RNA sequence: GACGACACA
RNA sequence: CUGUGUCGUC
């Protein structure tokens, strides 16, 4: 049961890729994929505090490639305008956010 | 000039004037049309060079050229007046070209010719010819005849693969829109036969003498006599017209009302399944004249020849009855008074129908073999079952048993134990090395095994060449002479591994083991006797396999019943471990690469071949694909070691219920009953030596169509022209058998063409200036055979050619062959492919043999096979088993002269035994 | 050298997928296995990281394990 | 080792037997020449539930379309739809729109409407 | 011969 | 699943 996951991760951490890597930090801070990231990719962020480092407007930095937000939902399915984000409306929500991009 | 002009207006005479110069006044001679020509002197299916035509064009309106052509010759006087002789009684009759005789001065003086009607531009034979002897680029005259035909389009050949069966199968369709026309072609030719019977003309008929419009012409090889009494030899041309009916699809009209291609399909009854009167009415609408006693049922047919005839004939007649009636029969069978629904008969697709014959109604009780024999129909199954539209698949779907399909998924294999760690640290696996991992243990989803088995969609209904067949079976026999075989009682036969799946619906109360000990020797022998005399279909569970592989495709193996093997291992024991246990022969089964097999095997390949090359095959799909017919063809020659055990009827529903078990019976895919069209269920008892005797089947075809479609005319020898006048005239002559010539054939087969043949891979030692000159066949003549009678297309891409000898060969057995020095004994050694054997290292099945307790044994089994690795001159093959041997000592070591850290021992698995 | 430790990792990241009782739906084991044999059938050393990372994110949608 | 297996063996056929001993059966062997039918006809003829398997939403179109459906030459009316998952499938799911968001194969399952 | 394993078809 | 060969105990 275990013996498989810890092989790997140890063999993760050992093939050692930038997108690979990416998608593991994101993954232990709370970034979790909706969905299977297609080659319309929606993510999960459980706080803001880990989020100003990602997104900024249309360029979004995910999968070692660019992604571009097209309309973010809340908790009680409204649509958050991106410039909503700040340091005094923040707790007036649940913090899982979807995020509903696209590619280049 | 005006002399071309006034050739033209005369060779007109009533048809229109508006015929095309195609070529000059001359004789065109039009270069390379295949005939079908038997003379003292040369004889075959060849492709020579016609010197005396002259194809003449007419153009349709609106000066667009048409398909057809007056064939303008240059005949004699003597044959002009025979024709006329013999073509003044035909004149009636449909099938005949209008001649149209006349006469000329073409050479400035005094020169008759003859000029035709309305023929075609290509012939029959070069329809039959084009079909049979395929080759993907160099078929300019089958990109013709489908395209003048409406058939299909010029651009659908810039299509790659447009030829293949396994992918585009669209082709198919594309073929089939030719069963109209031969189809009239048939039909013409009764209307022909029967009107030379009822006015007197003894003579042949041959291929090349009809042509794709119907009509026939070249009415020269016949003599008159009282007319109402002569009969035409019409043996050569049904008998090469015979392996394109099931090509074309003949018979695709019969299934309407008035036998057009308008009106709609036959309503036919559901509850009829006798239909022979149909089929009888059929013989006489297609082949009235046959000269062979045809029996719609074979159980009424005279030896296995006759069984061989009847059969091919039924495989063709019975691709228009409806496919409802096929299978099993059924009766209201009373027990206590209770109506049960067993098999009292069977219909079959090719034996026709056939009854039981220890049936009886009303019994008091069953006994053991009677449950067995009652509860292995699928009529109690089907019966009871809900009916099932299965649209994934193309297979007749039957009967849905439970209430919901079952979807079975492939697991992924184990992977990177310590055997990669290792691996890696030995210098392997690095940047662009010369070995690289290349074989996984490969996962399939839910939608697998159901897409897996739908791959029987490539079994097509085939009607072999039958005066072919007739002649290569006894050459096949000839090759099974040193073995003998028999009927064996129940105490004699010797069953290995006991405890596999014993069939459905067996399987739900244990292994084979239960049934073989419940059972009595007596009860075991009385049931053998039983289908002796009766016929017993059964059901085959077909289930996914799990190994590794350099693809990604699913792997199905099939699991027929248990009282089908117990009494096919009884039939056929004795003739299995014969083969197995001989050494030298051409079947080269129960062989052993180790202890100096692999050299004597080599060495006995390359007994005499004078001038020698290798060679080697693969037949794409060989299971799923080879035709029912080579199916029944080997099973009566496997069967004909019994010779005095059972009587023809004995064996006739020995070979049956054969078929009805193995070849054409209910398949259990998931939870729902389907019908298999044919092919080699894999749990057979004798498919690894049925698929010898198809190989060697296909290798003797490839031979005689080499021998006979090769120019007499250009074969320099003084004996293989006589050789290959009796070949012909042993295979569409002399009905009865020519021990003579087939004892002198095979050897010649013998001595320049040294077969090594286990099951379905075969290398051969042909003499390469024969092979060079057409003397014998070659990879051009086995792809052709392949196209036109397993219905496949064998890629040059998986056959190898080997012009030398030093090197062995390139792949059998999926081993190499590197010849080695074993002090100053220079013998053939077998070296795997080091990608496979790393992947088997590395890999295992599932995570229970992890390497860890005592399985060590499992990586001695992989240097035991990759020992040669290490004389190999690339150095990393040689580190192959190096790291190999450093691993199997590390794992002695933790876990604490047959010591496996040392090389001493496959060292000695390569040296003979003494 | 990194094309036979990330085939070998696809392969137990399949496996590890599986292990999760993933194989009862239709539509994710199908794109999972579908995922599992291009890798494998690889020899680029790209295309084989993008399906590494979306076999990854297939792992990560659910929540059986995160951070050990 | 031998009672058990004969046993079940035929409690397995007199159980296959409840459902065969009815009266359309005896009807459609009333009608033979000789009381010899093919097999392919028994349940294609009184098999009183059809299961279709149904790969995509083409096939289930021209196939299985409203909720009664003319196959093997009777009325079927259609109950319990259900996918590959075995879950439940209602018959106002199956849009095109909807198509690519169920189970590719399908299980319909019909009884035979007199 | 009984069991297990590996390889080939 | 059908077999063929090669290794390990009693
Ligand atoms: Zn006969
Ligand atoms: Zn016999």
């Amino acid at each position: 049961t275990s013996a498989m996951q810890t092989m790997l991760f140890t063999m993760l951490r050992k093939l050692d890729n930038d997108a690979l890597n990416n998608i593991i930090n994101n993954a232990r801070d709370g970034c979790v994929p909706l969905n299977i990231i297609p080659l319309k990719l929606m993510v999960v962020i459980p706080d803001y505090n880990t989020y100003k480092n990602t997104c900024d407007g249309t360029t979004f930095t995910y999968a070692s490639a660019l992604w571009e937000i097209q309309q973010v939902v809340d908790a009680d399915s409204k649509i958050v305008q991106l410039s909503e984000i700040s340091m005094d409306n923040s707790p007036n929500l649940a913090w899982p956010l979807i995020v509903t991009a696209l590619r280049a | 000039s005006a002399d071309a002009q006034s050739f033209l207006n005369r060779v007109c005479g009533v048809s229109a004037a508006r015929l095309t110069p195609c070529g000059t006044g001359t004789s065109t001679d039009v270069v390379y049309r295949a005939f079908d020509i038997y003379n003292d002197k040369v004889a075959g299916f060849a492709k020579f060079l016609k010197t005396n035509c002259c194809r003449f064009q007419e153009k349709d309106e609106d000066d667009n050229l048409i398909d057809s052509y007056f064939v303008v010759k240059r005949h004699t006087f003597s044959n002009y007046q025979h024709e006329e002789t013999i073509y003044n009684l035909l004149k009636d009759c449909p099938a005949v070209a209008k001649h149209d005789f006349f006469k000329f001065r073409i050479d400035g003086d005094m020169v008759p010719h003859i000029s035709r009607q309305r023929l075609t531009k290509y012939t029959m034979a070069d329809l039959v010819y084009a079909l049979r002897h395929f080759d993907e680029g160099n078929c300019d005259t089958l990109k013709e005849i489908l395209v003048t035909y409406n058939c299909c389009d010029d651009d659908y050949f810039n299509k790659k693969d447009w030829y293949d069966f396994v992918e585009n199968p669209d082709i198919l369709r594309v073929y089939a829109n030719l069963g109209e026309r031969v189809r009239q072609a048939l039909l013409k030719t009764v209307q022909f036969c029967d009107a030379m019977r009822n006015a007197g003309i003894v003579g042949v008929l041959t291929l090349d003498n009809q042509d794709l419009n119907g009509n026939w012409y070249d009415f020269g090889d016949f003599i008159q006599t009282t007319p109402g009494s002569g009969v035409p030899v019409v043996d050569s041309y049904y008998s090469l017209l015979m392996p394109i009916l099931t090509l074309t699809r003949a018979l695709t009209a019969e299934s309407h009302v008035d036998t057009d291609l308008t009106k709609p399909y036959i309503k036919w009854d559901l509850l009829k399944y006798d239909f022979t009167e149909e089929r009888l009415k059929l013989f006489d609408r297609y082949f009235k004249y046959w000269d062979q006693t045809y029996h719609p049922n074979c159980v009424n047919c005279l030896d296995d020849r006759c069984i061989l005839h009847c059969a091919n004939f039924n495989v063709l007649f019975s691709t228009v009855f409806p496919p409802t009636s096929f299978g099993p029969l059924v009766r209201k069978i009373f027990v206590d008074g209770v109506p049960f629904v067993v098999s009292t008969g069977y219909h079959f697709r090719e034996l026709g129908v056939v009854h039981n014959q220890d049936v009886n109604l009303h019994s008091s009780r069953l006994s053991f073999k009677e449950l067995l024999v009652y509860a292995a129909d699928p009529a109690m199954h089907a019966a009871s079952g809900n009916l099932l539209l299965d649209k994934r698949t193309t297979c007749f779907s039957v009967a849905a048993l439970t209430n919901n399909v079952a979807f079975q998924t492939v697991k992924p294999g184990n992977f990177n134990k310590d055997f990669y760690d290792f691996a890696v640290s030995k210098g392997f696996f690095k940047e662009g090395s010369s070995v690289e991992l290349k074989h996984f243990f490969f996962a399939q989803d839910g939608n697998a095994a159901i897409s897996d088995y739908d791959y029987y969609r490539y079994n097509l209904p085939t009607m072999c060449d039958i005066r072919q067949l007739l002649f290569v079976v006894e050459v096949v026999d000839k090759y099974f002479d040193c073995y003998d075989g028999g009927c064996i009682n129940a105490n004699q036969v010797i069953v290995n591994n006991l405890d596999k799946s014993a069939g459905f619906p067996f399987n739900k109360w244990g292994k084979a083991r239960l049934y073989y000990d419940s059972m009595s020797y007596e009860d075991q022998d009385a049931l053998f006797a039983y289908t002796k005399r009766n016929v017993i279909p059964t059901i085959t569970q077909m289930n996914l396999k799990y190994a590794i592989s350099a693809k990604n495709r699913a792997r199905t193996v099939a699991g027929v019943s248990i009282c089908s093997t117990m009494t096919n291992r009884q039939f056929h024991q004795k003739l299995l471990k014969s083969i197995a246990a001989t050494r030298g022969a051409t079947v080269v089964i129960g062989t052993s690469k180790f202890y100096g097999g692999w050299h004597n095997m080599l060495k006995t390949v390359y007994s005499d071949v004078e001038n020698p090359h290798l060679m080697g095959w693969d037949y794409p799909k060989c299971d799923r694909a080879m035709p029912n017919m080579l199916r029944i063809m080997a099973s009566l020659v496997l069967a004909r070691k019994h010779t005095t055990c059972c009587s023809l009827s004995h064996r006739f529903y020995r070979l049956a219920n054969e078929c009805a078990q193995v070849l054409s019976e209910m398949v259990m895919c998931g939870g729902s009953l389907y019908v298999k069209p044919g092919g080699t269920s894999s749990g057979d008892a004798t498919t690894a030596y049925a698929n010898s005797v198809f190989n060697i089947c296909q290798a003797v075809t490839a031979n005689v169509n080499a021998l006979l479609s090769t120019d007499g005319n250009k074969i320099a020898d003084k004996y293989v022209r006589n050789l290959q006048h009796r070949l012909y005239e042993c295979l569409y002559r002399n009905r009865d058998v020519d021990t003579d010539f087939v004892n002198e054939f095979y050897a010649y087969l013998r001595k320049h063409f040294s077969m090594m043949i286990l099951s379905d891979d075969a290398v051969v030692c042909f003499n390469s200036t024969y092979a060079s000159q057409g003397l014998v066949a070659s990879i051009k003549n086995f792809k052709s055979v392949l196209y036109y009678q397993n219905n496949v297309f064998m890629s040059e891409a998986k056959c190898w050619t080997e012009t030398d000898l030093t090197k062995g060969p390139h792949e059998f057995c999926s081993q190499h062959t590197m010849l080695v020095k074993q002090g100053d004994d220079y013998v053939y050694l077998p070296y795997p492919d080091p990608s496979r054997i790393l992947g088997a290292g590395c890999f295992v099945d599932d995570i229970v043999k992890t390497d860890g307790t005592l399985m060590i044994e499992r990586f001695v089994s992989l240097a035991i096979d990759a020992y040669p690795l290490t004389k190999h001159p690339n150095q990393e093959y040689a580190d192959v088993f190096h790291l190999y041997l450093q691993y199997i000592r590390k794992l002695h070591d933790e876990l604490t002269t047959s010591r496996y850290w040392e090389p001493e021992f496959y060292e000695a698995m390569y040296t003979p035994h003494t | 050298s990194k094309m036979s430790d990330v085939k070998c990792t696809s392969v137990v990241l399949l496996s590890v997928l599986q292990q999760l009782r993933v194989e009862s739906s239709s539509k994710l084991w199908a794109q999972c296995v579908q995922l599992h044999n291009d890798i494998l059938l690889a020899k680029d050393t790209t295309e084989a990281f993008e399906k590494m990372v979306s076999l990854l994110s297939v792992l990560l949608s659910m929540q059986g394990a995160v951070d050990i």
